[PDB]
């Protein structure tokens, strides 16, 4: 519906995705 | 002193698992005590690249002149704590025990947050100045209302107000649907409740001063009908404006 929304929000997810990676890979 | 809570769900449920993770490790940092950290620091950098393209790309082809201007220093904000997570990562494969390098993961962390953070309040503010100006149209054609004077024109007038009434109606609703604070989804549904259940008392109201035209009754509760569902609508325009200073 609001493809604009789900577009950022999706970009937004993929950051927090990569970063959590990052930190867990760090923290172990 | 407490890291306010997210203003949607939406934005909860990207930002709160980053921000506890981050402190978690701030904990980490003060209290106790390594993989090459190259290649997940680079899938951080590719999502936030991405991240910012999208951005970009909302800008650029928006109407909002508002959110043209307060986005982009978002951009600038995650794009230099991924500086810092370069940094760090390069610091630890010449030393695993640098503090600098630790320092560099939280603060570039942080960054990360708070910009992502920044990008997604600022959208969120855009998609709420459309349900304003929605709110708002409805507003001004509530007072041309008082204009209505013959039968055909109500059959005009309700034909156009409906279908911004039933629009203004799931808007909010999917709003309120949104909030983390309980007391606004109350008060937005309260208001909302009331504007519907007043809509059909308006049209009766101006069908009976067209027909009637003891109009004088039913000119005063026309009126006041109005008035009334107008400042339930001011009501809801203030609530969706909530950031809580107030």
């Amino acid at each position: 519906r609001d493809d604009r929304r789900e577009r950022i929000v999706a970009e937004c997810n993929a950051v927090r995705q990569a970063l959590q990676d990052l930190l867990s890979e760090y923290m172990g | 002193i407490q890291m306010p809570v997210f203003h949607t769900r939406t934005i909860e449920s990207i930002l709160e698992p980053v921000a506890q993770q981050i402190s978690h490790l701030v904990i980490m940092h003060e209290e106790g005590e390594i993989p090459d950290l190259t290649a997940p620091v680079s899938a951080v950098q590719a999502a936030v690249s991405n991240l910012v393209r999208v951005g970009k790309e909302t800008v650029q082809t928006t109407e909002d002149q508002i959110l043209k201007r307060d986005m982009p220093p978002a951009f600038i904000k995650v794009e230099n704590a991924c500086t810092k997570l370069v940094r760090a990562a390069q610091m630890l494969q010449a030393d695993p025990y640098s503090v600098p390098a630790r320092d560099y993961l939280i603060d570039g962390s942080r960054g990360i947050l708070s910009g992502t953070s920044d990008l997604l309040l600022t959208f969120d503010e855009a998609e709420v100045r459309k349900i304003i100006r929605v709110c708002k149209g409805i507003l001004e054609y509530l007072t041309v209302a008082e204009v209505v004077e013959t039968m055909e024109d109500l059959v005009t007038y309700t034909k156009n107000l409906g279908p911004g009434m039933t629009k203004m109606a799931k808007m909010i609703d999917e709003r309120q649907q949104e909030l983390t604070h309980q007391e606004h989804r109350v008060m937005l549904v309260n208001s909302m409740n009331t504007v519907k259940e007043l809509l059909p008392v308006l049209i009766s109201a101006m069908k009976i001063f067209v027909t009637t035209k003891g109009i004088e009754e039913a000119l005063k509760n026309r009126n006041f009908t109005v008035e009334k569902m107008s400042a339930e609508i001011n009501e809801i325009i203030r609530v969706l404006q909530l950031t809580s200073w107030d």
